[PDB]
């Protein structure tokens, strides 16, 4: 199950249902392209980065030792925190680490001086195409 | 109008003179950068380590002995690196042991370090932050050859990681490298760390990670004593780290009135008088012929392909009276580390294109770029004065001749190794180099020309000022000192190309500038610079072995001296070459 | 026996008779970020998911549909000991008898 | 906890997607009464 | 300024 | 009370709030009644070499962040606008009382 | 005859070359070469979505029409082919029409010869048959060896399809046929917004092949305008009505015209949009791109009040004033209009100031990929450089057109009143 993101709307989502071979290690990859976001999107620490929540894992591993029923309330605390469904295996679920990331940045210090800049380059184009329409020749 | 239409008949009329004083102007220029004008004084700049203290309290000398001795026998013994003995010692002072094994096929048989297929292995280990998670880290690294050497540097290394496991206040990750043979195994060892292919070695998988890298330091000692430190900055292609890890080596050398050195020089501690611009030349031309060569000067300089600072320490025993123990560069070190922990974010504000004619001096490139700038200048006006005079075919076989033998230059020497070996009596190393000097010579005797006016060669040296002027500008953006050096060289001599005059006179000055005359002519200046004079024979051995290093080095590293030099610069000589024997 | 990631995370099932869920996931949040002491004000839509498989129930459950649960996870919040205080003065003996003695 | 055949069996199985063929009975008659007035 | 100085 | 700095080495202003926080607690205020805003933790930053504390003397004789202690806007919370929003009451209608 | 066919063998087999080297992956992701409606790579994004069940257009990633869709999923597998047949297309097409378009100038000339309406001493400003001989071959090659072309083919950017469109259609109107020209307009039109503003000289050509006068109190010229303007109009209807079908969605919509009206994504380009407006206030964020974006459409009506006789070179200039102007621009857009230099250079003698223009053209060229490699790889530049390149460019773009419509407008001062 796939669901794809949207700009400062939601994130990306990914569910995936897979058989692990015995004795054996899985990758799985997939890639990925950085984004310029606007200058007062940042942190008060730009320079630090951003982080990836950690991933999570859930498997019903096989059991050395066959496991009897038991009962709630004559049972030890720690032995009470999942139900179980079957008596040859038991479940767990696992938490990888957090990912940080870089982003290119934006210059924080001129806001002002990119508006005079590019409208000059907008200006000189409009000052040669009025005097080249409006004029004649003497 | 009629404004410039009467400025440039004057530049017609003073073209001559102009370029000789805008030459002179940048000669002079990079000449005044030793002097306190242009040069600074160096600061810290970052208040999270200017801000804080750290009070060092190491005292493992006894035990870095023991294990140097212990790790020394072991090698004996094996021959190669110990690597049970390695991981048992790692493991009993409380780290995550690791192993890679790494392999590898070269192009030719290495003279210089008698290697032809190498194969070895890596061991690392691992410190965990107690309360954080994985997500930073530094590494601390000790490269070792075959050469019986840096066993010291072992037993500090194994010394220093137990001192430092004890501790709670870590915020990053440490690892601790051992590679096997001196920079094949750190390229290795980084090119599997973040799974990239760049060179082609193969590797086994790495089980072990410890989060994005900050900094980076290597070490070499191979004596219990030392009589002063020694630094190392420049990397591969040319680039540098930032000048705050280097202002913080020299401020854990003041607190410990350790003798610091840059380039092997040791430095005034003002500039009592006329006697300090000499030393100041001095330092800055080695810097600069360094920062040309584009080699990495030590396992630091392959850290800065991945924007790792990275910074490399050498320690001299040399028969000075007063001698330092090993406590004091282990508190050195040690006082390094826990102020790189104070950071909070990358490095990102000093300086990171810079020159050094003294530890404690800088010049940045808002100040030396006029140097460059003069000589495109010269470039320029002669453009312009052709432009000219063309307005007051015959180009297609020269362009295309002069493309071709650059190819021709790039792609043969290395293939064809095994055909010129079985025909004619060479061992294969010396093949590739006869190759490149046959192939550089036979650029020179125009074929075309035997076969049997002004707008032609006018033309073709407009065109070739510039492609020779944009080639320029772009190799001193990459890397300032080679740029430099390049335009040093070859712009007065192309700037005085003419089929009528004294032809003699310009082809002994053309033959004389050319890309091979000045690696000669650098290693001469590198060698008197170095206090170590050189004869003829000799020069013209150290020479071949240049030539051998350089290919081999594109080859195993991804240094672009070979490319940039065989595709790109040779062909435009070339065509000056066209231009002054024009038919 | 139990464990759980860096920072903080909060998935919750609502009841079938809720309308509107994510109004309602809002407002218990920021009622939560003042019992605890922690920046919950910051789970918005840029960081909540709805799992389709995973987190069922922990519970006695009649039926699953995941139309009625929510997950967040914020990965840079630090615990410290103001977010302690606030969890020793819900339980009952309140660090003055039995094994809550031994939590400095 | 995990049942796996339940949430195999939740989704309908994946197949290749293909062009509408309405789509491509519009696009080529419109296509051929073009060329039928240049031509005839 | 740029744009009204030519116009009006 | 509040605090505006950042970073670690930055110590000295979250040191002085604390010690502000002890004295009015021992004096009777409630907790309950107490606006505590601090900008950055150095009780529990990886830098500190002791957790959980700080100092306000270097004989180490007397810790200002305490065993009891409550803070109501955390790190990334603190800001002027907030501070403005707190003291003119002018506040996003689902925040909660303790931050009032 | 067999010129032509040279040059085609030789662009092919540079293509060819160029597709099985080593440079061609490091070629696919330039900024300067494709753009978040042109990459391939978001071709096969969206198709693969399809597979999964999940709409192209629910998420950020794939912003092209469904045509293009159609195309790739019947045609995935010989990608490589269709771009070099679509470049040799576009060549071709303008080869026979720079044909016509000077039989008709020499035509045209030869005509006003004996109505002596020329000054007396205006000689070596009259065109000759042996000078318009090979205009066509240059056009072509100039349009096939541009470096510009050849990276835009290697990288396979949508682009070379909107480029050969352009090309048909001007094909399509000198050769005189108006339905075919509206069919191709409106899918121009359809790909990319902006070609709507060549719909007035394609009008103004065809007006004058009919020898209808353009005048006020005409009958002849509203008849024809209106059957004109009602064929565009409904051809783009169509189009758009067929397009709803194929996934039964108007999503489509929002996705491309919303995308190049708005200008959301800020990631580097050529332009001059993307660092304005992430170092922009959130206040005057609105007036700012309505304003650039009004810049584009602006200059159509006065250029037609003084170009209203020459058409074709009105054309080249809009062409142009589009590549400069637009939001997400490409070298592949600025190839197109520099495929029309051979046309223009009997103005030669009143140029000023091209040696330098032409210089620091080529300067900022091969200072972009230096810049983006200092900032993007080795961390020791920052967005300012590239910013100023992207500033150089458009200035010298900028300064070049203008040179030649005054060189243009000097002529023909020249030859009515005596040189
Ligand atoms: C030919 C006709 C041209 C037409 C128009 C010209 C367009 C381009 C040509 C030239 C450039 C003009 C426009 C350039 C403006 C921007 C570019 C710039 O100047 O930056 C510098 C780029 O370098 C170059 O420009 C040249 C390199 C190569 C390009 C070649 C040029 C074109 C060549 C093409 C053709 C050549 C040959 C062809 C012929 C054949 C990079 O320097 P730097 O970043 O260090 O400096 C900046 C910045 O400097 C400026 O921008 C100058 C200001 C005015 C420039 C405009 C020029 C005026 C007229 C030009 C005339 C041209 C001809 C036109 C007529 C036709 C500026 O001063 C600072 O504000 C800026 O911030 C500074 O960056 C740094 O400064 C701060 C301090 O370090 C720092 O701030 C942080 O740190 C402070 C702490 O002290 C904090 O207080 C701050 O808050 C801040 O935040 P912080 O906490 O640190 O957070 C950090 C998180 N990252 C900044 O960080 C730092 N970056
Ligand atoms: C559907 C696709 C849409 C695409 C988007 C584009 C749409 C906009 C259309 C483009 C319009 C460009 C021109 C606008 C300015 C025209 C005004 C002007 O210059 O009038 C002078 C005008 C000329 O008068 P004159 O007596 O001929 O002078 C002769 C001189 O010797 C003077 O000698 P001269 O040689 O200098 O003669 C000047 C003039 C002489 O030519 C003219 O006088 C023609 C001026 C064209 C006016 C444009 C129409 C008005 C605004 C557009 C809206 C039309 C209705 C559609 C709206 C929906 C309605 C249901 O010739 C020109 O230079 C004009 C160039 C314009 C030609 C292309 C425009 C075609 C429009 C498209 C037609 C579509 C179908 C329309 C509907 C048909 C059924 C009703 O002088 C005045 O007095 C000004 C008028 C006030
Ligand atoms: C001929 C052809 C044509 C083309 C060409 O040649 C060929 O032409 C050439 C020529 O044309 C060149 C240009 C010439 C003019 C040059 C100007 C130059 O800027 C100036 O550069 C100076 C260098 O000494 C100073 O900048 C200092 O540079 C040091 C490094 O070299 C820093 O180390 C220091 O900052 C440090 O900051 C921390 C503290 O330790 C200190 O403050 C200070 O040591 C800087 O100085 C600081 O720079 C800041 C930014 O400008 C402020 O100005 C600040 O000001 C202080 O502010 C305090 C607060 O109020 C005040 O109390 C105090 O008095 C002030 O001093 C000032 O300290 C000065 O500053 C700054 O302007 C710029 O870099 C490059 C420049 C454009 C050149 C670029 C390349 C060219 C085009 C060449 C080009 C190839
Ligand atoms: C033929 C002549 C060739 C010359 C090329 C034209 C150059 C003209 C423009 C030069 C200056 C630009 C404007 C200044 C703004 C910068 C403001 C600033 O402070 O920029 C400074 C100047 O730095 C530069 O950008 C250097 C100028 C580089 C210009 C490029 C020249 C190389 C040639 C390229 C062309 C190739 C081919 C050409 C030949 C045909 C940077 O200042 P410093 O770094 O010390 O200190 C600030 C750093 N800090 C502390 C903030 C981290
Ligand atoms: C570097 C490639 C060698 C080229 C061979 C000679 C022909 C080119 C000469 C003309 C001008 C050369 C530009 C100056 C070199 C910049 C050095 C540099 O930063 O070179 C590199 C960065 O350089 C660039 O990215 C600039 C691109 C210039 C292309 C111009 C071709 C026309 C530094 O890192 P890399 O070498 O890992 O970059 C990989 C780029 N590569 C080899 C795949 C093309
Ligand atoms: C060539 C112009 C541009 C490059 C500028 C070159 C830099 C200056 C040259 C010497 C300065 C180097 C100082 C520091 C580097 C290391 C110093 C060093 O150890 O020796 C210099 C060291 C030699 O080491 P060995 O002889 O192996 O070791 C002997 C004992 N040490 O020099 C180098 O390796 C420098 C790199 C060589 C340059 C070759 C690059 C390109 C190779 C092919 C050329 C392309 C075709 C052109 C010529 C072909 C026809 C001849
Ligand atoms: C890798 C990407 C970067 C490479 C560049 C790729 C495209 C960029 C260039 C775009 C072209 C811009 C303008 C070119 C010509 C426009 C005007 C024109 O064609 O004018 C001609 C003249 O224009 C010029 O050629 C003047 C420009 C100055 C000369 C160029 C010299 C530099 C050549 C390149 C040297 C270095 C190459 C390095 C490789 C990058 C007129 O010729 P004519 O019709 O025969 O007139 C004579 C009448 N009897
Ligand atoms: C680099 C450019 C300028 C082209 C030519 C310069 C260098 C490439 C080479 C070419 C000839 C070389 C010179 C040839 C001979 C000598 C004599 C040599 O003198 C000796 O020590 C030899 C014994 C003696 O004469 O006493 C010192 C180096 C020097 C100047 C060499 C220095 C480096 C030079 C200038
Ligand atoms: C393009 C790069 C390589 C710039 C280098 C400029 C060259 C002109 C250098 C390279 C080697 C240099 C030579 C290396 C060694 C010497 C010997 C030196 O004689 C001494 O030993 C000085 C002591 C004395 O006898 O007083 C005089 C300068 C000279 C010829 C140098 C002159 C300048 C040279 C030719
Ligand atoms: C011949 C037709 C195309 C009319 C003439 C052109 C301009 C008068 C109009 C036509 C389409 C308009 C654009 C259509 C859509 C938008 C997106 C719109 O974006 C938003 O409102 C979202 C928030 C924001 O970014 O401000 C801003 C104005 C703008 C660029 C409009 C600016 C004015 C434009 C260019
Ligand atoms: C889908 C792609 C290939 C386009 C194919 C050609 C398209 C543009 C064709 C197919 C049918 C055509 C339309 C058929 C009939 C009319 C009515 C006429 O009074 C004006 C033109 C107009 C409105 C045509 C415009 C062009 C048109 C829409
Ligand atoms: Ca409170």
């Amino acid at each position: 199950h796939y669901q794809p993101a949207q700009d400062r709307l939601q994130p990306h989502l990914l569910e995936m249902l897979i058989q692990l071979p015995a004795n054996s290690v899985t990758k799985v990859s997939i890639q990925f392209e950085r984004a310029l976001l606007k200058w007062t999107e940042y942190t008060p620490d730009p320079n630090h980065g951003f982080y990836v929540s950690p991933s999570v894992l859930s498997a019903l591993v096989p059991s050395m030792v066959a496991a009897k029923p038991v009962d709630w309330e004559e049972s030890p605390l720690f032995n009470s925190l999942f139900p179980v469904s079957d008596g040859s295996n038991y479940f767990v679920r696992l938490y990888t680490e957090p990912l940080l990331v870089n982003l290119p940045t934006p210059d924080f210090s001129m806001p002002y001086n990119v508006i005079c800049l590019t409208c000059t380059v907008v200006a000189v184009c409009y000052g040669s195409f009025y005097n080249l329409l409006t004029r004649t020749f003497h | 109008p009629v404004r410039r239409r009467a400025l440039a008949r004057l530049v017609l009329r003073l073209n001559a003179p102009l370029c000789v004083l805008s030459y002179v102007a940048g000669i002079a220029w990079f000449l005044a950068l030793v002097f306190p004008p242009l040069t600074q004084r160096t600061y810290m700049s970052e208040n999270a380590m200017g801000s804080t203290m750290v009070e060092e309290q190491f005292a493992g000398g006894d035990r870095a002995r023991a294990f140097a001795r212990d790790f020394a026998a072991h090698r004996k013994k094996s021959g190669a690196l110990p690597v049970a003995w390695l991981e048992r010692t790692m493991r009993s002072v409380g780290l995550e042991v690791y192993t890679q094994s790494f392999s590898r096929k070269l192009p030719f048989p290495d003279e210089t370090h008698e290697r032809y297929m190498v194969s070895g292995t890596n061991v690392y280990g691992i410190l965990r932050a107690p309360r954080a998670a994985s997500t930073e880290s530094l590494v601390l690294t000790v490269p070792c050859g075959s050469d019986s050497t840096n066993s010291q540097a072992v037993g500090l290394l194994l010394a220093l990681a137990a001192h430092f496991r004890g501790q709670i206040y870590w915020a990053k990750d440490i690892v601790f490298l051992v590679t096997e043979h001196d920079l094949l195994g750190t390229e290795a060892w980084l090119e599997a760390y973040h799974d990239v292919n760049v060179t082609g070695m193969q590797s086994s998988p790495l089980q072990g990670r410890a989060g994005a890298i900050q900094a980076a330091v290597a070490l070499e000692l191979s004596s219990d004593v030392v009589t002063s430190l020694d630094v190392a900055v420049e990397g591969l292609n040319g680039q540098l780290p930032n000048l705050d890890l280097l202002n913080l080596f020299q401020t854990f050398c003041q607190k410990g009135g350790l003798l610091c050195t840059l380039q092997g020089k040791l430095q005034p501690e003002d500039w009592t008088s006329l006697d300090g611009p000499l030393q100041g030349l001095q330092t800055l031309l080695l810097m600069v012929l360094r920062q040309a060569s584009g080699r990495p000067h030590g396992s630091h300089g392959l850290f800065l392909r991945y924007r790792v600072e990275a910074l490399t320490l050498r320690g001299i025993n040399s028969f000075r009276q007063y001698k330092y123990d090993l406590v004091a560069v282990g508190k050195a070190l040690e006082g390094m580390f826990r102020k790189l922990n104070h950071l909070l974010e990358r490095l990102h504000q000093s300086f990171f294109l810079y020159l050094l004619p003294g530890l404690s001096r800088f010049v940045s490139i808002g100040l030396y770029m006029p140097a460059v700038g003069f000589l495109l200048l010269v470039l320029g006006l002669k453009a312009l004065e052709l432009w000219m005079q063309l307005h007051e075919a015959s180009l297609v076989a020269p362009l295309l001749i002069s493309q071709a033998m650059g190819l021709a230059l790039y792609v043969l020497p290395v293939l064809g190794q095994h055909v010129a070996t079985q025909h004619f009596p060479v061992a294969e190393a010396e093949a590739v180099v006869l190759t490149l000097l046959a192939i550089y010579a036979a650029g020179l005797a125009l074929p075309h020309n035997t076969h049997r006016p002004d707008r032609g060669w006018m033309a073709l040296k407009l065109v070739a000022l510039i492609y020779l002027a944009l080639q320029l500008g772009c190799i001193a953006l990459t890397n300032f000192s080679l740029g430099f050096l390049l335009a040093t060289t070859m712009v007065p001599t192309a700037a005085l190309a003419k089929p009528h005059g004294p032809r003699t006179l310009y082809a002994a000055l053309l033959v004389l500038t050319s890309p091979a005359a000045t690696l000669l002519g650098s290693l001469f200046l590198w060698r008197e610079l170095q206090e170590a004079p050189l004869s003829l024979a000799e020069g013209w051995q150290l020479f071949l072995a240049a030539l051998a290093q350089g290919v081999l080095e594109h080859h195993t590293y991804g240094a672009l001296l070979f490319p940039l030099l065989s595709l790109g610069l040779y062909p435009c000589w070339l065509l000056f070459w066209n231009v002054l024997f024009w038919k | 026996f139990l464990q759980a990631p860096s920072g903080a995370e909060l998935w919750v099932w609502f009841q079938d008779t809720v309308t509107d869920v994510d109004k309602s996931w809002k407002e218990l949040s920021n009622v939560l970020s003042g019992i605890f002491c922690a920046s919950l004000n910051f789970i918005d839509s840029t960081n909540t998911v709805t799992p389709t498989a995973s987190f069922k129930p922990l519970g006695l459950a009649n039926d699953t549909d995941h139309y009625f649960l929510r997950y967040a996870v914020l990965p840079r919040e630090v615990v410290c000991t103001e977010n302690l205080t606030p969890w020793k003065k819900l339980l009952p003996c309140s660090s003055k008898a039995g094994l809550s003695v031994l939590l400095k | 906890q995990l049942p796996v055949a339940q949430i195999i069996h939740q989704k309908p199985k994946l197949k290749d997607w293909h062009p509408p063929g309405g789509f491509i009975l519009g696009l080529w008659a419109l296509i051929i009464m073009v060329f039928f007035k240049t031509y005839g | 300024l740029p744009m009204a100085v030519p116009i009006l | 009370l509040v605090c505006t700095s950042r970073f670690w080495f930055n110590y000295r202003h979250v040191a002085n709030t604390l010690s502000v926080y002890r004295s009015v607690k021992r004096l009777g205020i409630p907790d309950s009644h107490i606006v505590l805003m601090l900008a950055d933790d150095m009780a529990c930053n990886p830098r500190n070499p002791k957790p959980a504390t700080v100092f306000s003397h270097k004989n180490m004789e007397l810790n200002v962040y305490g065993d009891d202690v409550e803070v109501d806007y955390r790190s990334y919370e603190v800001t002027v606008e907030n501070f403005l929003r707190v003291l003119t009451g002018r506040i996003p209608p689902s925040t909660p009382r303790s931050k009032r | 005859a067999a010129p032509l066919v040279l040059v085609l063998v030789v662009a092919v087999t540079v293509r060819a070359a160029l597709f099985r080297s080593s440079l061609a992956e490091f070629i696919s992701e330039r900024v300067e070469v494709v753009s978040p409606l042109s990459s391939w790579k978001r071709v096969v994004e969206g198709l693969s979505l399809l597979d999964l069940g999940v709409s192209p257009y629910s998420g950020a990633v794939f912003h092209e029409t469904p045509l293009i869709i159609y195309l790739f999923h019947f045609l995935i597998d010989y990608a490589e082919l269709v771009f070099m047949i679509t470049d040799a297309l576009t060549a071709i097409a303008l080869y026979f029409a720079i044909q016509d378009f000077n039989k008709v100038v020499f035509k045209k000339q030869k005509l006003l010869l004996e109505l002596d309406q020329y000054a007396p001493d205006v000689a070596e400003l009259i065109r000759t048959p042996m000078e318009m001989r090979y205009i066509p071959l240059k056009v072509a090659l100039f349009y096939l060896l541009n470096p510009y072309t050849i990276l835009s083919c290697v990288a396979k950017s949508t682009c070379a399809i909107n480029n050969t469109l352009i090309a048909f259609f001007i094909l399509t109107t000198i050769k005189g046929s108006a339905f075919l020209s509206a069919i191709f307009l409106a899918l121009a039109t359809y790909q990319s917004l902006y070609p709507l503003t060549l719909f007035v000289p394609g009008l103004l050509y065809l007006l004058q092949r009919q020898y209808i006068p353009v005048k006020m109190k005409s009958k002849a010229f509203w008849i024809f305008s209106w059957e004109y303007a009602m064929m565009y109009v409904g051809s783009l209807v169509v189009i758009i009505c067929l397009s709803f079908f194929l996934l039964s969605s108007w999503d489509f919509i929002p996705a491309v015209y919303g995308f190049i009206l708005s200008v959301p994504d800020l990631t580097p380009n050529i332009g001059l949009f993307w660092y304005f407006f992430a170092e922009m206030f959130e206040h005057f964020s609105l007036f700012f791109v309505c304003v650039f974006q009004i810049n584009v459409f602006f200059y159509t009506i006065p250029l037609a009040i003084k170009l209203k006789e020459h058409p074709i070179f009105f054309m080249f200039i809009q062409i142009a004033v589009i590549a400069i102007f637009k939001s997400y621009p490409t070298v592949g857009d600025v190839a197109l209009y520099m495929a029309f230099f051979p046309v223009w250079n009997h103005l030669y003698r009143f140029l000023r100031n091209i040696f330098v223009l032409t210089c620091i053209i080529i300067v900022c060229s091969l200072l972009f990929p230096v810049l983006w490699h200092l900032w993007i790889y080795a961390g020791s530049a920052n967005s300012n450089f590239f910013y100023a390149i992207t500033l150089t460019f458009n200035v010298g773009q900028i300064l070049l057109i203008s040179d030649y419509f005054y060189a243009f407008l000097r002529r023909e001062y020249y030859l009515t009143h005596g040189l």
